[PDB]
RNA sequence: UGCUCGCUU
């Protein structure tokens, strides 16, 4: 009927690990790709 | 301080927890002395001691 | 003015005021004076129990305006606060739940 | 509208340097913050 | 929130139902609103398994009872599932011990069908 | 903000956060500089310790390892400009317990 | 039915202290594991017993009592040969819709193992003739949250013959 | 002591600070912050929350001051309470 | 000037050249063929070690018959160190 | 056993803070307050009746812990 | 937003 999953837990840091994002991990993080170089539209409303 | 027109910060804690914390352990009657040397700062000043 | 010293180690906060100072020996020495517009900007927030229920209504009956009071109340259900300048502040005083 | 009475008296009344769009009813903060 | 052994103990159905008849009477003794107007599924899951297990013939049974008919099954080299499906079916007909159980070849000998029908009407 | 005529806050500076070390008032220094002034809650996934939205992580497509977080906005922008320059931060969570 | 071993981090709000600590535990548990299934487990009913309660924490956030219990709770799980018996709470063309008594309506018999004269009209019609049985014969669980039920399992019924019921 | 503790006398400039510390964040914090910082990255370096800057930085109670030791509470309680026995097994 | 673009570019980019049929011929058949029933007969070796299964759900009777059988190589304890006898 | 006996001022506050918060979180009183409407008085008279139901668990920096009552601890 | 300037601490 209803599945159990935990609403909030009391997360605590414990240590951040430093490291490094490779091309592969980094396209993976992001979302879309920019490659238009203009900022705003044409029209008068300058959209993005 | 000297009352010559200085300014001064007040706050104002928004827990439980701090007020008391500021209550007890940055209490005025309870940092009579300094940490320096045991020499108690808070005590009378110009027309006072004369 | 960087992210570790200007917005970690040191950074502004609310809920503080910066005033000139004046002598006034009438006073304790754990003791400090407050102006009165200040004090209505200064807002602490205290929770209802079974201790200080009437002083809290008689607070919320006062309103903002007179000094003794409060501005505005944030109930235990939902989280929408309510501003005591406007509405019925008896209704709000009246309809006060414990938390 | 408000959110508690529904009413649609929303007034933006800032206190003490407090920008809030406020109901003018029953005083239901709707949003506050800028 | 994460769990140990899904499996540790097998239990039959009167341990369920004197489990839901204990947290029944603790409930209607010790009932609390604001407690109850938080989750009422308990109150339902609670009051439909005892329903159930009331519509099953579990009732009228007692640990020494369940001791009883274990240490009767224990010299018929049965296996746990076989006598947990046994207590928990109370058969009375032998169909039901010949077809319905599993692990029916070489095992019915069809003189021991008898033994547990005797066993588990006793 | 800054100034006055901006409606600015004071400031506690380097000076203030060390009497307050000092004076050891740990809850006061963290209801100081963490719950009035920047308090936020992030989201944090489990399994790459990179940075959530709304409880799902982009990165690894999941949800189930994602869990809020009480954290100051001035951290999270330093742990995003981190992310930027290419020292990304593995935040590794545990239990409070 | 079975036991299942947890440890649970349960928190208790100050207005709960005159109440006693194991009873507060025990309702709390109850009241987060009541109709709700955990994944690779099953469905769990109530709480059996609590078995270890260590040191009660309190946190110098939200200021409420923190308490690592370890109970053992009842679920309905089968062991994949297991016998029930239920009561058909509907029926659709391509499979009947049997539910366990007022327990959950999850049980779905398909209908491709019983003597060659099944098919459902849906007249509601069970089965033309030559409390109705079933053998649990696979679990299955999944997840709900994908984006920014869970227990069905497969039932069969041979033939049991049915002497009281065709 | 603090300054010979290590058996040599370190300064505390930003050099004798980074081989006493090890606080990544704290000593990112204090000077060469994106020089420590690249450095740390390259060395995959974790750093945890055990000293003040950082648990300043992240949010946390300090463990310094009132909050090197823990509070229980004593609530009327039975630890090991008497466990209901299986009669089936 | 190089002209804006308004979409990415595609995630394959098509290119004229492509790969040269493979080599023909009963040698590379019988290679192949080889290949594959070296993939076959190698998972079913003692060298091919499997996980090992575990969380039984309980005994039966059918577990003498449904055992899985199958023999174990000895290796050399005089070549191999003593740190590795079970 | 080994640390000292006397309650240190840290403790008080933290002790004092914890029993405000959850007084102003609706926990029961063992004082009988006469008209203390602040949660810091009624949680200051309760530590001078000492009746504050929170024990302290002192650890020391090797792993060990301790527990202390409130009452069993010295006040100044 | 950035920076500069002139100022009370
Ligand atoms: O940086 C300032 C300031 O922090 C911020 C404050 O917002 P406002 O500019 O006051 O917006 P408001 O809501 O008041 O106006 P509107 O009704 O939305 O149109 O704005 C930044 N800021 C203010 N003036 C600025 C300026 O002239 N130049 C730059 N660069 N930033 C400015
Ligand atoms: N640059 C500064 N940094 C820190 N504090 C300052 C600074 N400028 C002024 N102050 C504040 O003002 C005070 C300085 O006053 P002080 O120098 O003692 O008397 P004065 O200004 O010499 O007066 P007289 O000339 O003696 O009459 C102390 C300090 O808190
Ligand atoms: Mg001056
Ligand atoms: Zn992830």
């Amino acid at each position: 009927k209803e599945q159990f999953r935990e609403t909030d837990v009391a997360k605590k840091i414990s240590h951040i690990c430093f490291g490094m994002k490779s091309p592969e991990e980094m396209r993976q993080q992001a979302h879309i790709q920019v490659v238009s170089k203009n900022l705003y539209s044409q029209d008068n409303q300058h959209a993005p | 301080a000297d009352f010559d027109g200085d300014e001064m910060n007040l706050h104002l804690p928004q827990t439980e927890e701090a007020k008391a914390e500021a209550l007890v352990l940055m209490g005025t009657k309870a940092n009579l002395v300094t940490p320096r040397n045991g020499e108690p700062l808070i005590a009378a000043i110009q027309d006072f001691l004369t | 003015q960087g992210r570790f010293r200007g917005n970690l180690s040191g950074k502004r906060v609310d809920f503080s005021g910066r005033t000139v100072i004046s002598p006034d020996p009438n006073l304790r020495i754990d003791e400090v004076a407050v102006p009165v517009h200040v004090a209505k900007i200064l807002t602490f927030p205290e929770k209802v129990n079974k201790a200080n229920i009437n002083f809290l209504r008689k607070l919320v009956q006062n309103g903002p305006e007179v000094h003794p009071g409060a501005n505005f109340i944030q109930q235990r259900h939902t989280q929408m606060k309510r501003f005591l300048k406007y509405g019925n502040r008896e209704k709000m005083a009246q309809e006060l739940k414990y938390g | 509208r408000c959110p508690d009475c529904g009413s649609t008296e929303l007034v933006e009344d800032s206190h003490y340097s407090q920008s809030q769009l406020v109901c003018s009813d029953c005083g239901c903060v709707v949003t506050e913050g800028v | 929130m994460e769990v140990k052994d899904a499996n540790s103990a097998l239990l039959s159905n009167y341990e369920v139902f004197q489990l839901l008849t204990d947290l029944k009477e603790q409930r209607k003794e010790s009932g609390k609103n604001k407690h109850s107007s938080g989750q009422q599924n308990l109150n339902t899951i609670t009051y439909e398994t005892l329903k159930y297990i009331s519509k099953t013939p579990c009732r009228h049974q007692s640990p020494e009872i369940v001791r009883e008919f274990l240490t009767a099954l224990k010299s018929h080299k049965l296996t746990k599932a076989e006598k947990l499906q046994l207590l928990n079916h109370r058969p009375v007909t032998a169909v039901e011990i010949q077809l319905m159980v599993e692990e029916s070849e070489e095992r019915l000998t069809e003189e021991q069908i008898e033994a547990l029908l005797h066993t588990v009407t006793s | 903000t800054e100034g006055r005529s901006r409606d600015g806050g004071l400031r506690l500076g380097e000076m203030e956060r060390d009497c307050l070390i000092g004076y050891g008032a740990s809850m006061l220094l963290l209801e100081r500089l963490m719950i009035s002034s920047d308090a936020f809650e992030v989201d944090v996934c489990g399994q790459c310790g990179l940075l959530g939205y709304s409880g799902w992580c982009h990165y690894c497509k999941s949800s189930c390892h994602v869990s809020s977080l009480r954290i100051p906005y001035a951290c999270k922008l330093l742990f995003q400009e981190l992310q930027s320059m290419n020292i990304i931060p593995r935040l590794k969570l545990s239990k409070y317990n | 039915f079975v036991l299942v071993e947890m440890v649970d981090t349960v928190r208790i709000p100050p207005w709960q202290f005159e109440r006693k600590l194991n009873d507060s535990i025990a309702e709390e548990l109850n009241k987060k594991l009541a109709n709700k299934v955990v994944y690779n487990v099953g469905l769990c009913i109530c709480l059996f017993d609590i078995t270890k309660l260590e040191d009660a924490y309190v946190f110098p956030g939200d200021g409420a009592s923190h308490t690592k219990v370890h109970f053992r709770c009842v679920v309905f799980h089968p062991f994949l040969d297991e016998i029930l018996i239920g009561k058909i709470k509907g029926c659709s063309p391509e499979g009947v819709h049997v539910s366990l008594g007022f327990f959950d309506d999850i049980l779905i018999p398909p209908e491709s193992l019983q003597q060659p004269a099944k098919f459902d009209e849906a007249e509601q019609v069970w089965v033309w003739e030559y409390g109705e049985e079933i053998r649990f014969r696979v679990v299955d669980e999944s997840f709900v949250d994908t984006s920014p039920y869970t227990l069905v399992g497969s039932i069969s019924e041979p033939g049991l013959g049915l002497l009281s019921w065709w | 002591d603090l300054m010979t503790y290590k058996g040599e006398v370190l300064g505390i400039t930003r050099f004798g600070l980074a081989k006493m510390k090890e606080s990544v964040l704290m000593l990112a914090s204090f000077e060469k912050t994106a020089d420590h910082l690249f450095d740390a990255a390259y060395f995959g370096q974790k750093d945890s929350v055990c000293g003040v800057s950082e648990c300043i930085i992240m949010g946390i109670p300090m463990n310094i001051g009132t909050g090197l030791f823990k509070l229980l509470h004593k609530a009327d309680r039975d630890p090991n309470p008497p466990k209901r026995p299986l009669i089936f097994d | 000037l190089p002209d804006v673009v308004l979409k990415p570019p595609p995630l394959f980019p098509d290119t004229d050249y492509k790969p040269v049929p493979l080599k023909t011929g009963e040698g590379e058949e019988y290679m192949l063929a080889l290949k594959q029933e070296l993939r076959e007969t190698m998972k079913r070796m003692p060298y091919f070690i499997e996980t090992p299964e575990e969380r039984q759900d309980i005994e039966r009777y059918s577990k003498r018959y449904m055992k899985v059988y199958k023999e174990e190589w000895i290796p050399d304890w005089r070549r191999l160190p003593r740190e590795m006898m079970p | 056993r080994i640390t000292t006996p006397y309650m240190t001022k840290y403790e008080r506050a933290r002790v004092l803070g914890t029993r405000a918060l959850q007084i102003a979180m609706c926990a029961p009183v063992m004082v009988e307050l006469e008209g203390e409407t602040d949660p810091l008085l009624i949680a200051m008279k309760e530590l001078k009746a000492r009746k504050i139901p929170i024990i302290i668990r002192r650890y020391l920096p090797d792993g060990s812990y301790e527990d202390w009552g409130v009452d069993e601890l010295i006040i100044t």
